[PDB]
């Protein structure tokens, strides 16, 4: 006895934003029965595979389909799955198709949203890029907002590239080192995400 | 205050003196009304040789102008919308949201528009929302005064 071959015919028969739904055929066993399959999934941005959860969350050896959770929007996925028995854990099989889950509202807001100096009569507003991964569809970019320190109106911009990291605003008449309220939000093709929490800029 | 020319067909194009605020009567003395989008940013550049101008947009209210001149400039009012002089990459602009007000914006990479459609798109927008546009600009630009995209405000009525 040995641990199983190599699970075949690893299949996406449908994909959500969140979840999907595989299959697969049994391999050898090796002359030891097996009694649990465990799935894992690759991405771009994974460090090699990793283990994903699964509705059923423990798959017996008498189970060729489950659903796989907690996936994350827009990301490209491939998926393997794996037997054991009671000798041990079996060879991975080969991996399935490509397949990207589907655009959601994205969920993340920009990390570090700070800013300052610059030229004369300039307010500076930066912020960290949001990693593709988690940016959970196309058409995603930033809301920029900032108002003087203790007024209520809000002063919005529409920054549509996704890969923007800072924006400046060029006012003649905006007074020197002045204490600005700032965020950024985001947005993709889904819709409208949420503001990051609002922070003190100075200007120039 | 901003770069930006005004032009009224008949008499001697105006721009904006950035240094004291105040509009000033064509530099040559010859230039009057252009008719392209293209001529328009040749002469932003012209007026504005300091400044990298990369593309030009109508303004979003007219301006009332006065001692426009003749050629030459002999016999120095008139309602005109100016076109800005934009500078160097692209910003959108800063809008203005009060409070119970909304921020919209679309993005449409199959459309190249003017500034004309972008404006009815977010006029027509907020009026379907029981709502009244304020401000608004233009987004994604892929061409000299042509657009992909708008950014507006809607507020109450």
């Amino acid at each position: 006895g040995s641990p199983p071959g190599p699970p075949e015919d690893v299949t996406i028969d449908e994909i959500t934003d969140t979840t999907a739904q595989l299959s697969w055929r049994p391999g050898a066993d090796n002359h030891s029965p097996i009694t649990m399959y465990v799935v894992q999934a690759r991405t771009p941005f994974s460090v090699g595979w990793q283990a994903v959860s699964t509705v059923p969350e423990v798959i017996d050896g008498k189970t060729f389909t489950a659903t796989v959770v907690g996936l994350n929007p827009w990301v490209e996925y491939e998926f393997r799955v794996v037997a054991a028995n009671l000798i041990g854990i079996g060879e991975p099989s080969r991996p399935s198709e490509n397949r990207r889950t589907e655009e959601a509202l994205p969920e993340v807001t920009p990390a570090n949203v700070s800013g300052g100096g610059g030229s004369k009569s300039e307010l500076v507003i930066t912020w960290e890029t949001v990693p593709e991964e988690l940016q959970n569809g196309g058409g995603f970019g930033y809301v920029v907002a900032f108002r003087p320190f203790g007024t209520i109106s809000w002063m919005q911009t529409v920054v549509a590239s996704p890969d923007a990291s800072r924006y400046v605003f060029r006012n003649e008449s905006l007074p020197p080192f002045s204490p600005y309220e700032v965020k950024v939000g985001v947005y993709n093709n889904k819709g409208e995400g949420s503001f990051s929490p609002v922070t003190v800029v100075y200007s120039a | 205050a901003e770069p930006q020319i005004a032009m009224f067909c008949g008499k001697l194009n105006m721009h904006m003196n950035v240094q004291n605020g105040k509009w000033e009567s064509d530099p040559s003395g010859t230039k009057t009304c252009i008719d392209t989008k293209e001529g328009i940013l040749q002469y932003c550049q012209e007026v504005y040789p300091e400044l990298q101008i990369t593309n030009v947009v109508e303004a979003n209210q007219p301006v009332t102008i006065q001692n426009w001149c003749k050629r030459g400039w002999k016999q120095c009012p008139h309602i005109v919308v100016p076109y800005r002089c934009l500078v160097g990459e692209f910003v959108s602009d800063a809008l203005l949201v009060p409070d119970k007000c909304k921020l919209l914006h679309q993005e449409r990479m199959d459309v190249c528009e003017t500034h004309l459609h972008w404006h009815t798109v977010a006029k027509e927008s907020c009026s379907e929302k029981s709502m009244n546009l304020h401000d608004y600009g233009m987004l994604l630009p892929c061409g000299i005064d042509k657009f992909r995209g708008v950014e507006f405000v809607c507020c109450p009525l």
